RNA sequence: GGCCAGGUAGCUCAGUCGGUAUGAGCGUCCGCCUGAAAAGCGGAAGGUCGGCGGUUCGAUCCCGCCCCUGG
């Protein structure tokens, strides 16, 4: 839920992966492992990465 | 350190004790010796402080030509010690893994 | 960024508007705004001075010349007879200007006691301050020099400055662009405390000013998103009058500068309200305004006389001459107020939040309207800041506000800015809380912040304020309940968590190797992903090797360090090194860690919509355009593996070390390993071995290559392992060990074989042909004396024979040791020792 | 983004705006010494003075670009 052209994601500063626009990156947190775990198991979740 | 007669002596001086190193351990002490501070070719260039100024364009100059003489031997001699350790650590130090 | 400076004398006085005598202690306040969600960075009190600091007159300047700088023997009136001669370095005041004097006795921020000096062949009867020490500013280069009329001197010095105030410096996250101003913040503390709040913005506070016509004609172009843009004219300014203090010193305890009456008083009501405000010099506005996108290469000079290139998706204000305004990041300097300006033209518009964020950030402008703009502003507020400004700007330089007005609104004009309203439950709040908070408290609540609420049986219906856009959903809803009604009454219960399945194999696995590593002697570390500078040059690889396909990172934090690791021995080596460098010669590192080993280039994937579930194709598409990143162990060594002591001068490190480091991790996976002889950089090619679980290749060990060594300023005999962990897999073995009652027969026999072939090779051979009486085998000598021929190696492992049913005779086990020979001899080529 | 100040031996730091950094402390090596050590005393090695170019007979020093810091 990052809204994009927004400070509260551009100024979330981020090594972005070359070239520019690439939409890959080094992960400025773990979160994104909570998004793979709700696509990949089944409801109930409890889960730490 | 002043006519090329002292530095065509000091380069062939530099340059036979090159070639006559076989290992790079050798080497290390030749270039001390022959290119380090304490070496004739470079107290040659700290003596051309002490050189009336309009003669250090001159004798700098041969005090450069000289001095590359005998780096050029010595990278030459360096990369050919190299090449034969290169080629003889496969044989020469292998063992059983 | 998101800074948000204000003093609390200020903030008060908006609050106590429907608040008579409202008034905190700074650390009550501070504590109130971290319990709703504003970040207190720092909290900085004014002075404190004591003794006499009096506003003084310079009545007259004498400069002391001769010296290193130039110096002032002033004259300076404090209100009474007698003249106070001082002397002071500062140049930036005048004969006549308002300054602050600190008399003998008094006392200055830091302890600093202010007495009678004897300097520069004069007697100095105080000094004159500067704002730094006084701790009013920043500003330590001149003197303070107060406007004209701001005090008489005699005037309490602490009391015309206000030195008791206390400014608070905030940190304001980007969902509440409305705390960006003394309006906000009055509101979010009129919520707090349950007090009644009067808005600044509204009509009964700034009284709408008459409309009899168009203030200049405007052309919008309605696809550059601008929301509203209205204009209206001061004329007949005093380009002499100044700000008074009360304004200057406001905006300074805020962070800015004052310069001229119409500059200020758009920065003072943009602070006030949180409108951002811009003053045109008219008389240089040559025909109509116009609003829309830059076209193609299109350029212009903003404020501060910088040339911009500007992009199709930025916003301008043009006229029929030159560019005006680059919208809502920074205005032109052709329409510049200047100091001879008597006719200004105010500014008052809502800028699209993306549009600004980019243009703002791709130009490198993070302006005070900028940062505003696109933390969206209020679109309701536009005349009312505009007609604050045009009232307060005739007030203060002698101008006269013209009865015209533009306001463009859109085409419909929209007249009223509500957003969507918002179905919530009305025990929602309470479920989410886990509260049963009292009857009423959602819409009460949910009223403070300024929205509307209707009560439809047990469903609300929620109109948030035109601005707060943040209040979309529900949850925008519920945290400003619970925000409000303080998260400290929010109980402590622990959740239902299911059976879970505990640690997986891999994750165990990745422990068990951590501690055996440990325990032989190895220090882990955490390596780094970015490589360092040129070290596959230095390593000798050849410019196709996999090693070198690293994915780049764009902005690296060193511009030489931009590839990810694709090994983790440049990590290691490079901790190594920093061991080693500072006295720790005999060190042991590891580390487990992901690589990074990019299969392609790197290749993106389009914004899959996110109001939905992506498929399970469109996952898989995610996935492959990754980089390949498996889980990597490795390991380094230099120096003494063993230590000297009592028992001995200890062992040096030797490529059998790595090769055992091999087998530790071997034994915590669970797995067999075969170690191969090898040829791979950056190792030493005659000391490599290349390890195989069954038939596939997992990585190699052994000592480094002595080039690689010597070009990377390694210790001499330093030795390395890398595996793929990703390529072992993980083994569940269920052993059925049958001890055997009987007796054992030990025999031992010498094989002469070959130098090249291995000695695994010969016990492998001697193993398959023994058969299964053989319980035991090891080598435990390799002789190559004289009496062994040339390239030849004589080896003697010890056997060890036992039956699972019987004794065994010398010939029973005689026997399969001849078999044992005969296969050496039939594999390896060995001859028995004769 | 500004004019500045910096990056110097294995570690921590001095110092030079043209021909030797007589660099320091500690680290490394040799000798006397000890059964073997260390200290002590006496000897040495090691920097390509941040990188790439330019100017010059010659650049740690002058000029340009760039990398990484402090303000
Ligand atoms: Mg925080
Ligand atoms: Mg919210
Ligand atoms: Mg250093
Ligand atoms: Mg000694």
């Amino acid at each position: 839920n990052f809204p994009a052209d927004h400070p509260a994601r551009g100024e979330q500063d981020t090594f972005y992966i070359a070239p520019e626009d690439s939409r890959q990156l080094l992960r400025t947190h773990t979160s994104p492992v909570q998004i793979r775990t709700l696509l990949a198991r089944e409801l109930p979740v409890y889960i730490i990465s | 350190m002043l006519s090329p007669e002292a530095l065509t002596t000091a380069v062939d001086a530099a340059q036979q004790a090159i070639a006559l190193a076989d290992t790079l351990d050798v080497l290390a002490r030749v270039k001390t010796e022959h290119l380090g501070d304490r070496s004739p070719l470079a107290l040659a260039r700290q003596a051309l402080a002490v050189l009336p100024k309009e003669q250090r364009a001159e004798a700098g100059k041969r005090v450069n030509a000289a001095r590359n003489a005998a780096q050029r031997s010595y990278d030459e001699r360096l990369a050919t010690l190299r090449a034969e350790r290169d080629a003889a650590v496969l044989v020469a130090e292998g063992i059983d893994v | 960024s998101n800074a948000m400076r204000l003093p609390y004398s200020w903030l008060r006085e908006v609050v106590a508007v429907g608040a008579s005598g409202w008034d905190v202690t700074p650390g009550e306040l501070e504590q109130t705004l971290l319990r709703i969600g504003h970040e207190v960075e720092e909290v900085i009190p004014l002075g404190p001075v004591d003794g006499p600091v009096t506003v003084g007159r310079v009545a007259d300047i004498e400069e002391l010349t001769g010296y290193k700088k130039p110096i002032r023997a002033c004259a300076v009136d404090i209100g009474d007879r007698q003249y106070r001669e001082i002397i002071c370095g500062a140049t930036n005041f005048a004969v006549g200007d308002l300054v602050v004097v600190a008399l003998p006795g008094a006392t200055l921020p830091g302890g600093f006691t202010i007495s009678a000096r004897k300097a520069y062949g004069r007697n100095s009867d105080g000094m004159i301050c500067s704002a730094a020490e006084l701790n009013l500013g920043a500003d330590h280069s001149g003197i303070l020099v107060l406007p004209p009329g701001a005090a008489e001197p005699g005037a309490d010095g602490a009391g015309v400055l206000g030195l008791d105030d206390v400014v608070f410096h905030l940190a304001i996250t980007p969902d509440r662009g409305y705390c960006m101003s003394v309006r906000g913040l009055a509101r979010e503390l009129a919520c707090a405390y349950d007090l009644d709040f009067v808005d600044p913005a509204s009509n009964s506070r700034v009284p709408p000013l008459p409309i009899e016509g168009p203030a200049w004609p405007l052309t919008v172009q309605p696809e550059t998103g601008v929301r509203r843009f209205a204009l209206r004219p001061v004329i007949g300014i005093d380009p002499a009058a100044v700000s008074p203090w009360w304004l200057q010193r406001r905006l300074l305890l805020c962070g800015i500068r004052a310069t001229c009456p119409a500059v200020d008083v758009t920065n003072y009501v943009m602070l006030e309200l949180g409108h951002p405000m811009h003053a045109h010099d008219r008389n240089r506005i040559s025909g109509t305004l116009g609003v829309r996108f830059a076209r193609s290469g299109e350029t212009a000079v903003t404020l501060d006389g910088i040339e911009r290139k500007l992009d199709t998706a930025d916003v301008l204000i043009v006229d029929d001459a030159a560019t005006a305004a680059i919208g809502g990041v920074m205005g032109a300097a052709s329409t510049e107020v200047r100091a001879d300006s008597t006719d200004v033209l105010l500014e008052a518009a809502i800028w699209d939040p993306a549009a600004v964020s980019r243009t703002q950030r791709r130009l490198h402008l993070p302006s005070e309207a900028a940062r505003r703009y696109e933390r969206t502003v209020d679109p309701a507020i536009s005349v009312a800041a505009l007609d604050r400004c045009a009232r307060l700007l005739a007030d203060i330089a002698g101008g006269e506000v013209s009865p015209t007005l533009t306001d463009w609104r859109g085409d419909p004009p929209c007249d009223d800015w509500s957003p969507p309203p918002i179905r919530m439950g009305v025990d929602v709040p309470d479920r989410i809380a886990g509260v049963a908070y009292p009857q009423g408290t959602t819409a009460r609540r949910l009223a403070q912040i300024g929205a509307v609420v209707t009560h439809d049986g047990d469903t609300l219906t929620v109109t948030p304020p035109s601005w707060r856009p943040d209040l979309r959903q529900p949850a925008d809803l519920v945290e400003e309940v619970l925000r409000l009604e303080g998260l400290e009454v929010i109980p402590s219960v622990l959740p239902p968590a299911p059976a879970g399945r505990g640690l997986t194999a891999g994750q165990q696995r990745r422990r068990t190797i951590g501690r055996s590593l440990a325990l032989s002697g190895y220090v882990e570390i955490l390596p780094t992903p970015f490589l360092p500078a040129g070290v596959f040059d230095l390593w000798g690889l050849e410019a196709d090797d996999s090693r070198r396909m690293t994915t780049r990172v764009l902005n690296p934090l060193e511009a030489d360090r931009p590839q990810l690791a694709t090994t983790l021995l440049p990590a290691l080596l490079e901790a190594l090194v920093r061991n080693v460098s500072r006295g720790l010669v005999d060190v042991a590192l590891f580390a487990i860690a992901q690589v990074v080993q990019p299969t392609e280039q790197t290749r993106g994937v389009g914004l899959i919509p996110v109001d939905r579930r992506p498929t399970d194709d469109e996952i898989a598409m995610l996935d492959a355009s990754l980089p390949r990143q498996p889980q990597h162990v490795a390991a380094v060594l230099a120096g003494l593996r063993e230590p000297r002591g009592p028992w001995g001068p200890g062992r040096p490190v030797e490529a059998a070390d790595a090769f055992e480091a091999v087998r530790i991790i071997a034994r915590a996976s669970r797995v067999d390993v075969t170690l191969r002889p090898a040829q791979y950089l950056p190792w030493h090619p005659g000391r490599c071995a290349q390890v195989f679980v069954g038939e596939s290749s997992v990585g190699h060990a052994g000592q480094l290559h002595p080039a690689v060594i010597e070009r990377s300023g390694l210790p001499k005999g330093t030795c390395a392992v890398e595996l793929n962990l990703d390529a072992i897999p993980c083994s569940a073995p269920l052993p059925a060990p049958r001890v055997s009652p009987y007796p054992a027969v030990f025999q031992d026999v010498s094989l002469v074989v070959a130098a090249d072939i291995p000695a695994q090779a010969v016990a492998d051979a001697v193993r398959a042909g023994a058969g299964d009486l053989l319980e035991d085998i090891a080598l435990f000598d390799v002789f190559t004396g004289p009496q062994i021929g040339e390239h030849r190696k004589s080896l003697t492992f010890a056997l060890r024979f036992r039956a699972p049913d019987r004794t065994l005779t010398e010939d029973d086990a005689s026997a399969a040791r001849d078999a044992a020979v005969q296969s050496a001899a039939e594999r390896v080529g060995a001859v028995l020792r004769g």
